[PDB]
């Protein structure tokens, strides 16, 4: 019957690893690098678009950075189509929580929900996992500014600074070297771009090959603003930091 | 629906998927449980390969199932969340129908039953998780410490360890733990738990987590400095 | 059941609930506590159809206690009230609706403010300085409209509450066998054993 | 509107002796003011030394008896031909009745036989499955005419010993099978006189350790 | 739940020494309108059974189809379908009784009163009644609707109890049935003059008589009846 | 791969035969039936000295008149025990009586072959079901994952089964007392166990008509062990 | 008994020159009993304003529902929803509950950000769109409001003049309805500024 | 015409719980039975009282006994009165609206709780209390109970008080009578204290007590 | 070989190996004999024990007052099929007031077994059955195979060493068919038939199992001292 053709996506190896999760992580290691850096007065999200073209319409394009709600955003590394499925589910979950409790969803609760969905695909259903790793940048009134990551296994962890995708080993070493606890957003912006500039597989880092975003309390009085950077604004911050 | 029998017997009478789930537990960070005369302590390893971590928000290894029971684990982190959620729901469901919070044995029997169910259900793999469940029964001052594993078998332990290099720390506990006279105080129990982890951990900095549970829903997690004082005192006595 | 009252003063919320339980012809009990603690700083009183009242209150209690354990965090009174409203709004279009009216008295530890929410069985929520359900408001609101201040002490709130109960005991036909009074403030929930 | 229930009349009577039990019932079946049948058996041998009658709406009555007989058969299959005791049959019938609690079998059920000590046993049921062991029970249309007579002549109610004047009760001496049948016959003859739905014939099933015996007697046909 | 629309009136029947007789008129009424005058309400099953049906005609046609399907089904993988394993009257009745009670229990009845008349394998007479409620009973005489009130009293004068059955011949039994049909035509406002009659005998088998008429009627005395009391002319 | 409900060329179900191999790896359990009662005994087999041995529950009550001992993948037995308890109680509700031991065993064995592609595999545990009823008296049954159950005068299951069964072959007779049976279980358990038998690593139980099913205290068993040592040294 | 008149209340909307106005009372009651004088019936999602009369639990539920939906709209569309589009969303959402409807009387008001054109719309409890040029009325004093609006209204009123007209329409209508009043709010809406004014009225 | 009419009571005291019930069942004015068992023996430690629907009470309190037996098999411990009463109330609450008729006192005596009584109702009510009285003659029995009840009653006097209270109801309430069944609930289980015919009991109490002077004897 | 993994696969020569493997389970089972006359029908079964402490596995199952069978192979599969027969016999009685024909009972068993041989996931039944009964057309004996094939016979045997008993019945055909109105002599012939399949072991009191049905004889099973008469 049908058993003959079943790959069995939810089984352990003799060593106690999940085959499909490990292979999905291998897929993600070839994706464009995404970096998240948390500061005292905000969070930075930086990400590299993969080998683009001059004929790509950049100003209307979005492959890396997505908005989940007004307080939470994500950076994507892996299959974009897979990510959009999960992103829409996360957007709905945030709204369900808001309707139920009349309060914005705490960052961790949203992260846990998406991570549990990823987990399910590794334990039951016989389907392939989502080939996606997220960096979650968000704010709530309990823990303040928070950075998380999740991967196809459905395991998530909190971070001060983190990278996903390609060259994470090299990127994490550079972040671990120059990161300090009393750091500010403007400094974090510079660190993120400098790290990408060194780890990139491209010849030079330019505005058309980047997506950038910040989550600041730099909004008029006690509130939080999300800023998805425009192509011209990415070009300006590249000149300001002295990369181009 | 996906109905494929993943957990099955082999010619030699083994269920490899259940046995490979134990190998995932072997890979997991070390967890230890020690019960004193009037307390239980749960020790947990944190691998120091991950720095630049935010320890405020990172999921802690020890989880409260109710105000009087706690659960730690070794193995797949994502899998453990599913067991913890189910356990928490069942704890509230028990309070709602029986008026009385769960006994530690009951909560263990439930979690163990869920694990077993996933070893002979179609289209699912076993949990790659072993748990240590500890606490005090309502209106009772006798310490409780149980263990569960992917197969679904469970049992009570005076002291037990699970995870990577658990063989070594179990060796330590077997020679150092006396049944006729267990750790009489909280200090003695915590000290023995930290000592047992120091056989395996590496550095005694942020790699050791300690959680003390006492009777009548008195649960507290020790800080870095408090644990560091135990680490300091142990090695100074060792230099002799 | 019959009478449930609520008043929000300067630094606390006070809930008063009748003790009587009547099975048609006879008063079966005169010491019934028509309330459940949802969290350390949130109390819910209730009145409506027999059985549904306790079943609903305990169901809500279980859900909030579950949330508290999962997040290791107490929900705000506003958040709890919204959850309760949604459950009642869901219930009103069910096969057999919960016939339950509630008051939710809570102290928000973040804002350092007492909060009183009135919710009926339809899922109609309002935040009020003082509130009631059933016929209780018809007698008491005129006294509360006259005497109430936002800067009242807890002791002044209890005195105003005594005046409300006295008016109920005078003009209501039913003997509700007095009230159990409970106070919700920064230190938690406590019962006034002499009233 | 469609009415799923009907009334087939009839009257039944169960009496428990010391080492025997009888279950009697008239053989007349009716609707409104018409006679359907002058001889339609209403008391049945269900096996295992148990007799049964489900009086009231005959369609429900036949259905219940049929399902109980079926239960006895499957009890033998599932439990190594074990004899179904009268108390176990009674509990089983409760579950059959209560299974249709919200669309009841419209019948008054009575079973009779011997308990596990060999003593006479009668059990009585309401339509929704409440039951009770009894020494004496009439069911159906003329139950109100028969029971007061049985209270007086079986249990000796309101009867005292001459000379004492209300101080000493009449002693509850045991009745033989011949004595019980006399009381059954007089109960139905009296019921026949004053109840229009009672008549035609009387069929009595007698249960002893030896088995189940039958007796038939004519009743007035008007 | 429904209401009966096109309806058939009385079915009457009785036992005699060597078998059973059953009869029913050929009318299908539509309320007070005597709409359909050629309706056969006796339906034979094999050569040993006749099912007489009253009440709703649409439901009768459904039952007729069930019985037709029953004969087909019984013949499947059955070498003795026309011998030892042929359909008995008792089998056909129990099947119908099961269906009737099941349908009433779903609050959607077949709005009929049915009499199954036949002769068993061992020669025994079979005669039993079932209706929309699933109620069943047997008697030496059976009748539905108005027949219960007017036919039974006449037929019971011939066979009053079980012991009268061997003393009753087929000629006497048929005579009583035919007379009863005349009485029903005098007195039932939803009856017709035309009827069918069926005899199932253990010796001579199934005799099915169609297009019978009520005859030898008394009407002459009507000429002498004038007014409603005082009127003389 | 291959079907879960596949027959081998010899006419056996692969998965059922493989589950029998898992039962052979399990700890020993012995049952002996007498006219005075049925005795059930098990090897606890703790994996470490820190494991509190009294928490090892390999002997279990199903009803007052029925007990049960297990061997193999003991986690699999929990749903079987749950079903057995439910079946016993349900029958009492329906019939106002105790359920026959055979009927209870049959109900448990009906679960056995409910596996396919229902549960995903057969049970990896064997059960010794002991009890008493009025019809057939004191009884002992061996319930396998094949769905087959045999009645036994005496039976051993687990790792030391064939050695223990041979010993039960010689020792059992129809006039055994309850005390004689208790000592006989202890004797044979001691023979096949790896570690030295004591009250902490072995457990006894019995079922009698009067007192019903009882698990023996460690103090009570300790005396029976001491009584055994002396009578073996007596010759 | 009648769900649309248990709680009471009213909403009115009007168009002016390069502006729109929407207003509502503040009462919430249980039939005769006045319960709250702070129950606002006008909500906004971006620059689109929604007033809702009728059963109060449904008023609250629908607000939470349209907040839910307009937030998802904005995330996917990368722009705020417009009054014309929102009107269709309200209609669609109400009609999906055709045979188990929300007992409400919604009123949409706003200015299209691109064209600058003033827009108002009204609905029945099941979704029918009434897209009037002049004014929309809803609630337990809708008859009274129709009378006030039909006489007081004139086209192309300036924002500050429109304020007076809509305020007087609401106030005097409310004073002839037992279940309306207990305070009032008026929103004056221009292309890039919105003013909110609480009115002083009789409290009986 | 289902049976109707009853007087049942239960009260907590120093020596445990007294349960007392009448024995009459009526279908309209017709007295169907004088020998009805209105105390259900759930198990040797738990008692329930029958009022409202006879079948509903019988069926579901027997069922409750089965659930209590399963609980103690699984948990190796006696079920609490709180837990048992809750299993029944939650069950009937599922059926709310369908037409179940139940008014019962679940009575027990455990270590952790002591003597405990829970009034359980078919509309979902579950009330803990010291004295409960349910049925058509409940008001008559309450009068005798309220005026004579003390916590420090002896077992002998408490048994009589329960007997006397049912008698009061049996006399005045047309739908109560037949006989009185008494039970005493202790920690080690319930103890049955006999069947007492009301006819004989009335005259006996009248003479010995001097009560019922309105009645000629 | 490559075509025996499941029941849904024909071999190149048109064989169904899973069905044939299920047939093999019957050959491993203990011997059982069936035979009939014109008045009665008899089952004789050699019960098998696990060891000396164990009981002897029951081989005969009653289906109705007028019908029953004996098994050889997987006993739980016989319980499933016998349960199905009990239900079908019972459906016939309740609905049609009719005792189920033995021939029709065989047709129902054939069709139930067939469905398990053509569908994926399931497996064939691993048991053979000998059904006896007395209906309106006299005494009957059927042989059921889990391939689906059901056959009406005068006599037969299935199980291990069943060929010996089958040959004996083939010789005795003319004699035992004539044994009318004599149950004891018909059983004697069945006991003598099953004896031809014995090696080493002989027929003891708790080894032998006999069942009979006939004209005025309900289906009854004889075990223990009730069969000592025939040893
Ligand atoms: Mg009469
Ligand atoms: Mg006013």
């Amino acid at each position: 019957g049908s058993r003959r053709y079943d790959s069995r996506t939810t089984i352990f190896s003799p060593e106690g690893r999940l085959y499909q999760v490990e292979y999905a992580l291998e897929s993600i290691s070839h994706a464009g690098t995404a970096i998240g850096i948390m500061a005292s007065d905000g969070i930075v999200l930086a990400a590299e678009r993969k080998v683009t073209s001059t004929l790509l319409e950049q100003d209307t394009s979005t492959e890396k950075l997505y908005k989940l709600n007004d307080k939470i955003a994500v950076a994507v590394a892996g299959l974009t189509a897979d990510a959009e499925i999960l992103i829409n589910t996360a957007r709905i979950h945030a709204q369900n929580y808001l309707k139920t409790y009349n309060e914005d969803i705490p960052v961790e609760i949203l992260v846990r929900r998406l991570s549990d969905i990823k987990q399910g695909y590794t334990q039951h259903g016989g389907l392939r996992p989502f080939g996606v790793s997220f960096i979650y940048a968000g704010y709530d009134d309990r823990y303040g500014y928070q950075l998380y990551t999740s991967n196809p296994s459905g395991n998530y962890t909190g971070w001060k600074a983190i990278s996903v995708g390609a060259n994470t080993s090299a990127a994490q070493t550079l972040l671990q070297m120059d990161y300090k606890d009393d750091m500010k957003v403007d400094d974090a912006i510079e660190l993120a771009l400098k790290t990408l500039s060194k780890t990139t597989d491209s010849s030079a880092l330019t505005y058309d090959r980047l997506e950038f975003a910040t989550i600041r309390k730099g909004a008029n009085d006690g509130e939080v603003y999300q800023k998805i950077f425009k192509p011209q604004e990415i070009k300006d911050i590249l000149v300001k930091t002295g990369i181009t | 629906g996906y109905d494929r029998a993943l957990s099955i017997f082999s010619p030699d009478g083994h269920i490899f998927q259940v046995e490979y789930a134990l190998e995932a537990v072997k890979r997991g960070t070390c967890a230890v449980g020690v019960k004193g005369k009037n307390c239980v302590v749960l020790g947990c390893e944190r691998r120091s390969t991950l720095k630049l971590q935010d320890t405020r928000i990172t999921p802690s290894k020890v989880s409260k199932i109710d105000s009087h029971v706690v659960l730690s684990f070794s193995g797949l982190n994502a899998d453990s969340r599913i067991l913890i959620e189910k356990a928490r729901v069942e704890a509230q469901s028990h309070r709602l129908t029986l008026e009385d919070p769960v006994t530690v044995e009951y909560l263990t029997r439930y979690v163990a039953g869920v694990q077993q169910r996933y070893t002979q259900s179609g289209g699912v793999r076993p949990f790659g998780v072993s748990t240590l469940i500890a606490g005090f029964d309502p209106r009772d001052d006798e310490p409780k410490l149980y263990q569960t594993e992917p197969s679904g078998i469970y049992s009570s332990w005076s002291a037990q360890t699970i995870g990577r290099n658990s063989k070594t720390v179990r060796e330590f506990l077997e020679k150092n733990y006396d049944r006729k006279e267990p750790p009489a105080t909280v200090e003695e129990c915590v000290k023995l738990t930290v000592r047992s982890l120091l056989e395996v951990v590496q550095t005694g900095a942020k790699n050791i987590e300690i959680t003390v549970v006492k009777p009548d829903s008195d649960i507290v997690a020790l800080s870095s400095e408090e644990i560091n004082q135990y680490v300091t005192q142990i090695e100074q006595e060792k230099q002799e | 059941m019959d009478i449930i009252l609520g008043i929000r003063v300067q630094d606390s919320v006070i809930l008063a609930s009748s003790k009587a339980v009547t099975r048609g012809i006879s008063v079966l009990k005169d010491s019934d506590d028509k309330t459940r603690q949802l969290s350390p700083h949130t109390l819910m009183s209730f009145a409506g159809e027999a059985g549904d009242t306790v079943q609903f209150a305990e169901y809500i209690q279980a859900n909030i206690q579950l949330y508290s354990i999962r997040e290791d965090y107490e929900l705000s009174p506003q958040a709890v009230s919204s959850f309760v409203r949604q459950e009642l709004a869901k219930s009103i279009r069910s096969r057999r609706p919960y016939q339950v009216n509630v008051l939710i008295g809570g102290y928000d530890k973040k804002k350092n403010k007492p909060e009183l929410y009135q919710i009926d069985y339809l899922g109609t929520k309002v935040e009020l300085p003082y509130g009631a359900h059933g016929y209780s408001g018809f007698y008491t609101f005129s006294l509360l409209d006259h005497h109430y201040r936002p800067d009242m002490t807890t002791e002044e709130g209890l005195d105003l509450l005594k005046l409300c109960v006295q008016e109920l005991e005078k003009r209501m036909p039913m003997d509700f066998k007095g009230v159990i009074v409970k106070i919700v403030d920064k230190d938690g929930i406590r019962q006034v054993d002499d009233f | 509107q469609f009415n799923p229930y009907g009334d087939n009349g009839g009257t039944i009577l169960g009496i428990a002796g010391e080492d025997f039990a009888v279950l009697a019932g008239d053989t007349r079946n009716i609707t409104d003011y018409s006679i359907n049948s002058r001889y339609e058996p209403k008391v049945f041998d269900c096996g295992d030394n148990i007799v049964m009658s489900a009086n009231g709406f005959a369609a429900d009555g036949d259905a219940l008896v049929k399902r109980f007989k079926n239960s006895v058969k499957w009890y033998h299959f599932d439990h190594n031909d074990k004899k179904l005791s009268i108390n176990s049959a009674a509990r089983n019938i409760q579950h059959l009745l209560y299974g249709k609690r919200f669309f009841p079998y419209y019948v008054h059920t009575i079973i009779a036989g011997l308990d596990e000590d060999g003593k006479g046993a009668v059990y009585s049921f309401d339509p929704v499955g409440s039951y009770e062991r009894e020494q004496c029970r009439a069911g159906g249309a003329a139950a109100s005419l028969i029971m007061p007579f049985l209270d007086n002549q079986v249990n000796f109610k309101n009867q005292y010993e001459p000379g004492t004047n209300g101080k000493v009760k009449k002693p509850l001496k045991y009745l033989s099978v011949e004595e019980v049948i006399k009381l059954v016959r007089d109960s139905f003859t009296s019921a026949t006189e004053r109840h229009i739905q009672v008549g035609d014939g009387l069929e009595i099933l007698i249960v002893t350790k030896d088995g189940v015996r039958k007796e038939f007697y004519e009743l007035k046909r008007d | 739940t429904q209401q009966p629309i096109v309806t058939g009136t009385s079915v009457i029947s009785m036992k005699y020494d060597n078998g059973v007789i059953i009869a029913a008129d050929n009318l299908g009424s539509y309320g007070s309108l005597l709409r359909f005058n050629g309706v056969e309400r006796l339906i034979p099953v094999g050569d040993n059974t006749v099912v007489g049906i009253s009440g709703d005609i649409s439901d009768m046609q459904h039952i007729e189809r069930l019985l037709k399907d029953l004969v087909t089904e019984n013949a499947y993988d059955n070498p003795l379908a026309d011998a030892e394993e042929a359909l008995e009257p008792s089998y056909i009745f129990e099947y119908l009784a099961t269906v009737m009670y099941q349908r009433r229990s779903k609050m959607n009845p077949l709005w009929n009163a049915i009499i199954v008349a036949g002769v068993q394998s061992n020669g025994d007479q079979f005669l039993r009644y079932v209706n929309l409620l699933g109620v069943t009973y047997s008697s030496p005489t059976l009748a539905t609707g108005f027949g219960a009130h007017m036919a039974n009293p006449l037929l019971r004068k011939v066979v009053d109890r079980e012991s009268d059955i061997p003393k009753t011949t087929v000629q006497v039994a048929e005579e009583a049935i035919v007379n009863a049909m005349r009485v029903l035509y005098y007195r039932d406002a939803r009856s017709s003059r035309n009827f069918s009659l069926a005899i199932i005998d253990k010796n001579t088998g199934l005799t099915f008589k169609k297009n019978l008429q009520v005859e030898n009627m008394k009407w002459d005395f009507a000429k002498d009846i004038k007014g409603y009391g005082t009127q003389k002319i | 791969d291959r079907g879960v409900s596949t027959f081998s060329p010899e006419g056996r179900l692969f998965q059922v035969e493989y589950s029998l191999e898992a039962i052979k790896l399990g700890s020993t359990a012995i049952g002996i039936a007498t006219k005075e009662g049925v005795v059930l005994g098990v090897e606890k087999r703790a994996t470490s000295p820190l494991l509190e041995s009294d928490s090892i529950e390999k002997i279990v009550e199903i009803d007052r008149h029925i007990g049960c001992a297990m061997s193999g993948l003991t986690a699999d037995a929990r749903s079987m025990i749950e079903h057995a308890r439910t079946a016993a109680v349900t029958h009492n509700l329906y019939y106002d009586e105790d359920i026959n031991v055979e009927s209870l065993t049959q109900s448990v064995c009906d679960l056995a072959l409910r596996f396919g592609e229902l549960m995903s595999r057969p049970f990896g545990v064997a059960l010794l079901i002991a009890g008493h009823d009025a019809d057939d008296g004191y009884q002992l049954f061996h319930a396998e994952p094949s769905g087959t159950f045999y009645r036994y005068n005496a039976k051993a299951i687990g790792s030391g089964s064939e050695g223990a069964q041979a010993e039960l072959l010689n020792e059992w007779h129809s006039s055994l007392t309850l005390k004689e049976a208790e000592l006989l279980v202890l004797k044979i358990l001691k023979q096949v166990m790896e570690e030295k038998l004591d009250e902490n690593n072995a457990q006894l139980s019995c079922i009698t008509k009067q007192d019903g099913f009882k698990i023996y205290d460690n103090e009570k068993t300790a005396e029976l062990i001491k009584e055994l040592k002396e009578k073996e040294a007596a010759e | 008994s009648d769900p649309s008149s248990i709680n009471g209340g009213i909403v009115v909307a009007m168009t002016g020159k390069d502006c729109v106005a929407i207003a509502c009372d503040l009462r919430l009651g249980s039939q005769s009993l006045g319960v709250s004088n702070k129950f606002e019936k006008i909500f906004h999602y971006g620059h689109v304003f929604l007033g809702i009369t009728g059963l109060a639990t449904d008023v609250t539920t629908l607000n939470e529902m349209f907040r839910y939906k307009t937030n998802l709209y904005k995330l996917k569309e990368e722009r705020a929803i417009e009054p014309e589009t929102f009107t269709q969303l309200v209609s669609s959402s109400l009609y999906e509950r055709r045979f188990g409807p929300y007992f409400v009387g919604p009123v949409v008001a706003g200015i299209n950000s691109k064209s600058g054109k003033p827009f108002i719309a009204g609905f029945d409890l099941i979704g029918c769109i009434d897209e009037a040029k002049d004014f929309i009325v809803s609630g337990t004093a809708s008859d009274q409001l129709f009378g006030m609006c039909e006489s007081l209204y004139e086209p192309n009123l300036e924002p500050e003049d429109l304020f007076e007209t809509i305020s007087q329409a609401l106030l005097n209508a409310a004073d002839r309805d037992a279940l309306s009043g207990w305070g009032a709010v008026v929103y004056i809406i221009k292309k890039d500024e919105v003013v909110k004014r609480y009115l002083k009225m009789r409290q009986d | 015409k289902i049976a109707h009419g009853a007087t049942t009571l239960a009260f907590r005291f120093q020596g445990g719980i007294i349960v007392a019930v009448d024995s009459r069942a009526t279908a309209g004015n017709w007295v169907a039975s004088q020998t009805v068992k209105k105390v259900i023996e759930i198990n040797p430690f738990l008692l329930g009282t029958m009022a409202g629907g006879a079948a509903d009470c019988q069926f579901w309190e027997t069922w409750l006994g089965s659930q209590c037996r399963l609980h103690e098999l699984r948990e190796k411990e006696r079920i609490s009165v709180a837990a048992a009463s809750r299993i029944l109330s939650n069950l009937v609450y599922q059926y709310k609206g369908a037409g179940l008729s139940m008014g019962t006192m679940i009575c027990g005596y455990t270590r952790k709780e002591g003597p405990t009584i829970y009034y359980v109702d078919s509309d979902g009510t579950r009330l803990k209390g010291d004295i409960f009285c349910v049925g058509s003659g409940q008001t008559f029995a309450y009068g005798v109970l309220d005026s004579n009840y003390k916590w420090d009653l002896s077992v002998e006097d408490a048994l009589y008080l329960g007997k006397r209270s049912i008698l009061a109801a049996a006399h005045r309430d047309a739908y109560s009578g037949g006989s009185v069944n008494l039970y005493h609930v202790t920690e080690d289980g319930w103890i049955y204290h006999g069947n007492h015919d009301v006819g004989e009991l009335f005259w006996k109490v009248k003479e010995e007590e001097g009560s019922f002077n309105n009645v000629i004897g | 070989n490559n075509y025996d993994g499941d029941t849904v696969t024909f071999s190149p020569t048109g064989r169904l190996f899973q069905v044939e493997y299920a047939l093999e389970a019957i050959k491993q089972g203990s011997v059982t004999v069936g035979l009939r006359s014109n008045t009665h029908a008899v089952l004789v079964a050699l019960k098998r024990n696990a060891d000396e402490l164990s009981s002897y596995q029951k081989k005969i199952i009653k289906c109705d007052e007028h019908m029953g069978l004996s098994l050889a192979g997987l006993a739980p599969d016989a319980r499933v099929l016998s349960n199905y027969l009990r239900q079908q016999c019972n459906y016939s009685s309740l609905v049609f007031n009719r005792k189920l024909a033995v021939e029709r009972a065989g047709h129902l068993l054939c069709d139930k077994a067939q469905k398990n041989t053509q569908s994926y996931g399931g497996r064939p039944y691993g048991v053979g059955l000998l059904i006896i009964g007395y209906d309106k057309s006299g005494a009957h004996l059927l042989e059921f195979q889990p391939s689906g094939n059901v056959t009406e016979l005068y006599g037969t045997a299935i199980g291990a060493r069943s060929q010996g008993a089958k040959t004996y019945l083939e010789r005795t055909l003319d004699t035992f068919i004539k044994i009318d109105g004599n149950p004891d002599e018909l059983i004697k012939a069945g006991v003598e038939a099953i004896s031809q399949s014995l090696r080493d072991e002989s027929l003891t009191v708790d080894n032998l199992s006999i069942a009979i049905v006939g004209k005025d004889t309900p289906f009854t099973i004889y075990d223990g001292e009730a069969v000592a008469k025939y040893i």
